[PDB]
């Protein structure tokens, strides 16, 4: 069972699907960023949630979505 | 009592200690030097050096207490103060230019003046001497009348004829009535001063 | 008046206005916010005879983001989070007021926690017998949604025939207001009438007819638990409610031409500890996954400038009547007892 | 054996709980159509139509309300069984008010459905005839501590004696909860009580919408019919602890239900005593679940007045609507 199993696999996960859909839609409207984002997400999902982790997540999402 | 008789009560007043040594009189200097030798009790939970501390409101809250529930009693007190403040602001906004100089919005002044308007100066002492019971007038001490004002206010606000009106709203209305020399508490003071006026002749039985 | 700013247009606030109060007109108050403002801020508005909001860094950052928003990209989810009573609801209201002045379509949910608890009249949806309706909660929202967006209800026109009953149906091309009216008149079709509205707004905004703002306060309620029960005393999940199921579709970034703004809230939350305030702790795994990816924005306590400005505003309204409150010692005591928390400071100033 | 809190007690309502639309919300549930068909077979008219769509004036007639309440109560039992099998499985006590007792026994497997309907029909007809025999009524009175009930009954009888009648009747007919009673008797006595409430220290008085004086000796003529109707019926041993109304204790042996059921017809209802016998316990001990299987929520309010803590775990079965269309 996934809940018993002790890992959030970023691969084939909801986070991966959501970011892929977002990036495809941005390309239609018109990497290291994805690596940073998935690192932040996996840290938040597996380790403890603190303000530093939330800020890292924020910065990664901003860089991926072209928000400054 | 877990305190020895040696222990003296603490003096929380914060400006008393800041008094310059020059202003101290020899008696006051002696008292201050004496206090060094004495043992002092731990200051109780309650009174603080806070500039917003008000002993009268603290006593009123303690008298509304039921079963040691101080949180709820203080909640009711702060709600009453807020309600009085809001009603005064509402009456201040709707008042004419000249009537806005005679509207007091400070709820603490209203509370103090309302309690002062309910203090009786003369009361009675139940005394049976000749086999039949006799009321006799007496002068009430200041503590006794201060207590009676609060007790009458609380008993009036705990009346059952007020169905489902919450205590902060009842108490704010009674306080605003007594601020203007109106209401049943002022009538209770008057029916005591009159019914002790009807019994001046018994005053020789003191 | 050092605590007030003459600039009452939210589109022109900047970092120099940080800590100053700007005024919301009565017309803007009645149109933009029939339901938005906190219950204890309505009291301040009624007693001071004016609604003045401070300009803070959370709202300024979230306005800088919404000014530079690409309407071709999918809608970006923003999430305001912070400790209790730190002002995130009023930051959300600041943003809603900014967006309403630029002729955005406002979809404002004042408190999503009210849809998952203390509901008497639950019905089984004739549209789908597996979900439940909340006519009183839906018809209450519909009237105020109509009030906020009266202008657009005739410009926006449906694109499908909706069958309320065999006798009554809304024909294609009718103005959206009709649907809203059908929800306001007959409460039986209130919950069906909310979803249709959402279905239109999420669609037509993509076409480019208008910009849509989805402002949901207490967004953490959608992926939590409910205190609602069946007639067999069994629990009901949040997804079983049509009102909550139709609002989750609006949180997905499968549309463009707008922005989705939300604010967490532990106040009124179900099955959460008092000190839980971070996004995952309130949202849950499901909530975080649903909102992921999203931009979190922190709302903190007053810094010294904001605290001093709030106390100067209260003194300028003569709301601090204690003779010691204006003095510096009174201000230090206020600062310590509230620790610069806006809600605690307001509550303590209420009875001074 | 079972911890208090996982067992359940079923309360069956009685006269005065009828309502138009009763039965809607139970009709779709299992087995209910067959109960109503059997009721049609035994009575001779359509209860279903009268209960679902009625003027409420035919429904308030004695001959019609009692069978309607009986059938609706049992239908609610089947509804609860469908929704919560465990609650019916873990049932410890059962109790009916006046006619609901006939329902409770049927739920306890002491009587069968057709037997119960025949008994209730004969009972209702005889009671209506007895009410027609002499004018009478009932009054609900809520007293305060200074209120004396037998005292007020005594002057209520003195007044009607002064007017002139053979043995005026006015006595407490229902004990509901502390200081709330229902007195029963000739209308003049009850009017005397109404107009002299202040002297008698009665806070509230409300004439019940009833045909006549139930639970008094005035219903003696109806006793002999019901007994005959009950003679043929072979009452078995109740499966659950079903309480009586005459003396408010659990029925011991089936050979005494025959006479206790006819004695209830001319005896006061010991409802407060029954609630005590079911829910009394020491401070802190848990209480069972309570389900009011039938129309209305009157027994719920009575339980609230009697025992608040037992009322904390109280629920009522909806017989006017249903959440899910089964
Ligand atoms: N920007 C602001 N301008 C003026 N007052 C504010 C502001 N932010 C907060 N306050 C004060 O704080 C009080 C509570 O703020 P608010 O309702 O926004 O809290 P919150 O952070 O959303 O908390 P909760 O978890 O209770 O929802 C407001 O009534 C007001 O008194
Ligand atoms: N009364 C009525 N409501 C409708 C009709 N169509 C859609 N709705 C409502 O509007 C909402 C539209 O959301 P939708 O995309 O259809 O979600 P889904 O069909 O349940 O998967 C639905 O939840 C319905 O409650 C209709 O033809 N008649
Ligand atoms: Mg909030």
């Amino acid at each position: 069972t996934e809940a018993d199993m002790e890992e959030y696999i970023w691969e084939n996960s909801s986070s991966e699907r959501n970011i892929l859909e977002t990036l495809l839609q941005m390309k239609a409207a018109e990497t290291k960023e994805i690596e940073e984002y998935k690192k932040s997400v996996v840290s938040l999902k597996n380790e403890e949630e603190n303000e530093n982790s939330i800020s890292q997540y924020k910065e990664s999402v901003k860089r991926l979505l072209n928000v400054t | 009592s877990r305190y020895s008789p040696e222990f003296k009560d603490p003096l929380i007043d914060k400006e008393y200690y800041r008094k310059p040594v020059e202003e101290l009189t020899e008696e006051e200097k002696y008292v201050r030097e004496l206090k060094k030798t004495q043992l002092i009790k731990a200051a109780p939970a309650g009174k603080t050096s806070s500039v917003f501390e008000d002993p009268v409101i603290s006593k009123f809250t303690n008298m509304m207490m039921i079963g040691g529930n101080k949180v709820l009693a203080r909640s009711l007190m702060i709600q009453t103060l807020e309600a009085v403040k809001r009603k005064q602001f509402e009456k201040y906004h709707a008042a004419s230019a000249e009537e806005q100089a005679t509207i007091e919005r400070n709820p603490y002044t209203i509370f103090h003046q309302a309690l002062k308007n309910c203090e009786p100066m003369i009361g009675l002492v139940p005394i049976l001497k000749g086999g039949r019971f006799y009321q006799v007038p007496v002068p009430l001490p200041d503590r006794r009348r201060r207590f009676l004002a609060m007790k009458w206010m609380i008993t009036e606000c705990r009346d059952k004829k007020h169905q489902r009106t919450l205590m902060p709203e009842k108490l704010s209305h009674k306080l605003l009535e007594a601020f203007h020399n109106q209401g049943p508490v002022i009538k209770r003071k008057h029916d005591l001063h009159k019914m002790a006026e009807a019994n001046r002749a018994l005053a020789h039985y003191r | 008046a050092i605590s007030r700013t003459n600039e009452n247009d939210p589109a022109k606030h900047g970092d120099q206005h940080e800590g100053q109060h700007y005024n919301i007109s009565p017309q803007d108050l009645e149109t933009v916010f029939p339901h938005g403002l906190p219950p204890r801020f309505v009291m301040q508005v009624k007693t001071f005879s004016e609604a003045c909001l401070m300009v803070r860094k959370p709202a300024l950052e979230l306005l800088h983001y919404l000014k530079n928003t690409s309407f071709a990209y999918p809608a970006i989810r923003y999430l305001l989070y912070g400790e209790k009573g730190t002002g995130k609801t009023l930051s959300l209201c600041h943003v809603i007021h900014f967006c309403a002045k630029q002729d955005w379509l406002i979809l404002h949910i004042p408190d999503a926690h009210l849809w998952v608890k203390n509901c008497r009249d639950l019905l089984q949806s004739s549209y789908n017998k597996q979900r439940f309706d909340q006519p009183l909660e839906a018809s209450t929202w519909l009237k105020n949604f109509k009030t906020t967006n009266e202008r657009f209800l005739n410009q926006i026109k449906v694109q499908e025939k909706y069958v309320w009953n065999k006798r009554e149906s809304t024909e294609k091309g009718s103005p959206l207001g009709e649907v809203v009216e059908q929800g306001i008149t007959r409460v039986r079709n209130a919950t069906d009438a909310v979803g249709i509205v959402l279905k239109e707004l999420k669609r037509q905004s993509s076409l480019g007819m208008f910009h849509l703002l989805v402002a949901v306060d207490g967004i953490n309620a959608l992926w939590g638990r409910t205190t609602l029960k069946r007639e067999d005393k069994s629990p009901i999940a949040p997804e079983e409610l049509a009102l909550v199921h139709n609002l989750r579709k609006m949180m997905k970034n499968d549309w463009h031409g707008g922005a989705i703004v939300s604010a967490l809230s532990q106040t009124g939350s179900l099955f959460k500890p008092r000190k839980a305030y971070l996004p995952q702790e309130l949202l849950g795994k499901e909530g975080f996954d649903a909102l992921d990816p999203f931009i979190p924005i922190l709302v903190s306590n007053y810094n010294p400038k904001e605290f001093e400005s709030c106390i100067q505003y209260y003194l300028e309204n003569n709301w601090l009547q204690h003779e010691k409150a204006p003095t510096e010692e009174g201000k230090k005591e206020l600062l310590f007892l509230s620790n610069a928390n806006p809600s605690l400071l307001e509550r303590h100033c209420a009875y001074l | 054996r079972r911890m208090p809190g996982q067992c359940s007690v079923l309360l069956f309502p009685g006269q005065g709980s009828q309502v138009v639309g009763m039965g809607r919300g139970l009709l779709n549930y299992p087995r209910v159509r067959e109960l109503y068909a059997a009721a049609r077979r035994v009575l001779g008219y359509d209860l279903l139509e009268l209960s679902l769509h009625g003027p409420q004036e035919t429904l308030d007639r004695t001959v019609h309300c009692q069978p309607a309440i009986f059938v609706a109560s049992l239908a609610a039992v089947e509804k609860l069984h469908h929704l919560q099998p465990s609650v019916i499985e873990n049932c410890v006590a059962a109790a009916g008010f006046s006619v609901g007792e006939f329902a409770a026994l049927v739920f306890a497997g002491a009587m069968e459905f057709a037997e119960g309907l025949y008994a209730v029909k004969i009972r209702a007809e005889a009671m209506q005839e007895a009410s027609e025999a002499v004018p009478s009524g009932m009054l609900s009175v809520l007293g305060q501590p200074q209120s004396k009930f037998n005292f007020a009954c005594l002057e209520a009888r003195e007044h009607c004696k002064s007017l002139g009648i053979e043995n005026p009747v006015c006595e407490v007919s229902n004990y509901l909860f502390p200081d709330c009673r229902v007195i029963s008797g000739h209308q003049e006595a009850l009017r005397f009580l109404q107009k002299n409430s202040s002297k008698f220290h009665f806070r509230r008085t409300r004439m019940l919408p009833v045909s006549g004086a139930f639970h008094t000796r005035l219903m003696e003529p109806a006793v002999e019919p019901l007994t005959q109707a009950l003679k043929a019926v072979d009452i078995k041993k109740p499966l659950v602890s079903v309480y009586s109304n005459v003396h408010a204790h659990r029925y011991r042996h089936p050979g005494h239900i025959h006479k206790l059921l006819a004695q209830q017809l001319v005896s006061p209802v010991k409802w407060e005593q029954t609630m005590h016998a079911i829910y009394e316990r020491k401070k802190g001990r848990g209480f069972p679940q309570t389900f009011e299987v039938g129309p209305g929520r009157q027994l719920g309010a009575i339980l609230k007045s009697c025992n608040m803590q037992a009322w904390k775990s109280y629920s009522a079965v909806d017989v006017l609507q249903t959440l899910e269309h089964v």
